[PDB]
């Protein structure tokens, strides 16, 4: 019944939205990455490898999980 | 590596209907007998082929029960086609159809109305109690500006691959598309 | 008073940290970009300027703004 | 560039105290007189030096009324320092302090629990009305495990920077902190 409630749900979506560009701009930037601005394949796969997987450690703290 | 845009696909029909399990149907490949009433609004994305064209869909998912029809705030402004979808056993849910498309033309508001893309999806096919035609509706969207109609069963998943593909044909062939991340 | 409240809202925070560490993962791959996997300077950040400026077109007609 | 960590803080206390507007003011160095009850849980992230170290702050503020406190779904676990924050003019808020340490402590279960970084904020200093003595929560402070203690005020910023420099100082010489992307 939250009043306020037109506030987190319409947060939610900005946030929802935010996330998914951000992905984008990622790959983006991933692949412009390995373009002529060249550099190891693989490895730059590994870095992700690496991110998703520091990513999954702090993410948790954040959300006490 | 390819070339990339974004469609806003906004499903709209009365509480009931099968909105929610039509998406997540499309999305996810899954369904579930739960129901679990939609409020607010709230969306998806997927991404498909469609002509060596990579889009990527945001598929927002509405609420039907007026008494959650909050925001309604104009999260309506980018959508490239809508879908009006109904129980087709529920003859109400049909009769209100021109309820949802005008409300949408509205709020929306987009260029040239005559010929903004919409898909009418007949949901629920898959139960034997029918109390609206396939050729009723079918007279029906023709009599509109020739919009397709789909009849579809979210449960046993027919023609939901199938209407989201022409889903994303009519919204793409209407120009308004926006690109993505190709410098 | 929606039962389903601690929904939207649990879902609020964990986007907005997945906003948040996203950010981190494109500033650190921009970075890991002008690495010794050198390219241009000025015009990596015209890049920056350029999907920033790319976002806030396709963000808009997302959220209907 | 440089390295870089991330700290969580938990802001607790009863409703009303200041937690909102503390927060607020340290993060954008804004505060408002309109009151907003705080419902359930969210933060705020800054990054400022911490020796030659660059931390992130992830800044939870919290509902003080019990009739919003929900989730309180371990978004505790992170949590390297706490911030016991109480309204100075106003006595109970700072009776119930031990209510909120406690319950911290029982929630979040961090690791030598007798070492956790506390931070407690006397807030509203501003105003002459003034219920508890500086002494009175000075010699409750100290008399946990030596948990320094500030007089703020959101209103003024008195000792905002100030209180959170040290809540940064503490959590930061606990260990706890995550770091952040340096391959
Ligand atoms: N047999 C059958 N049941 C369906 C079908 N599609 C949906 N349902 C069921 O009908 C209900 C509709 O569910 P939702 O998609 O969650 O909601 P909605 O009513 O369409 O939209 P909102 O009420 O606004 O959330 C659910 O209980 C589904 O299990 C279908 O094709 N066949
Ligand atoms: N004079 C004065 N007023 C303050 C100060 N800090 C906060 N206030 C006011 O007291 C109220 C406290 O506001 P919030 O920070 O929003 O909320 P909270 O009560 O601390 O926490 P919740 O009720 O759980 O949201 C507001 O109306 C502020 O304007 C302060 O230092 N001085
Ligand atoms: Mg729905
Ligand atoms: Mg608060």
């Amino acid at each position: 019944s939250r009043e306020e409630f037109e506030q987190i749900l319409q947060e939610r979506n900005e946030l929802k939205a935010k996330v998914f560009l951000l992905k984008e701009e990622l790959a983006y930037f991933q692949r412009e990455l390995l373009t002529d601005h060249r550099v190891p394949s693989l490895l730059l796969e590994a870095m992700k490898v690496a991110v998703r997987k520091q990513r999954k450690k702090i993410k948790a703290k954040m959300l006490g999980t | 590596s390819r070339k990339k845009v974004l469609l806003k696909v906004i499903i709209l029909g009365d509480s009931g209907v099968g909105k929610t399990s039509l998406m997540n149907q499309y999305v996810n490949k899954k369904f579930s007998n739960q129901y679990k009433a939609t409020i607010g609004a709230d969306f998806l994305t997927k991404e498909v082929m469609v002509d060596d064209r990579l889009v990527t869909m945001q598929i927002w998912d509405t609420a039907g029960l007026e008494r959650f029809q909050s925001l309604g705030v104009a999260f309506y402004r980018g959508a490239d086609c809508c879908v009006l979808v109904f129980d087709v056993t529920a003859p109400n849910t049909f009769k209100t159809l021109d309820s949802w498309r005008d409300e949408f033309l509205i709020q929306a508001s987009p260029r040239d109305p005559e010929n903004f893309p919409f898909v009418v999806l007949g949901n629920k096919i898959d139960l034997e109690n029918r109390q609206v035609a396939t050729k009723r509706a079918q007279a029906w969207c023709y009599s509109k500006n020739n919009i397709p109609y789909f009849e579809t069963s979210a449960k046993e998943a027919i023609n939901v691959e199938q209407a989201f593909q022409t889903i994303a044909r009519n919204a793409l062939k209407q120009e308004t598309e926006v690109e993505l991340y190709n410098e």
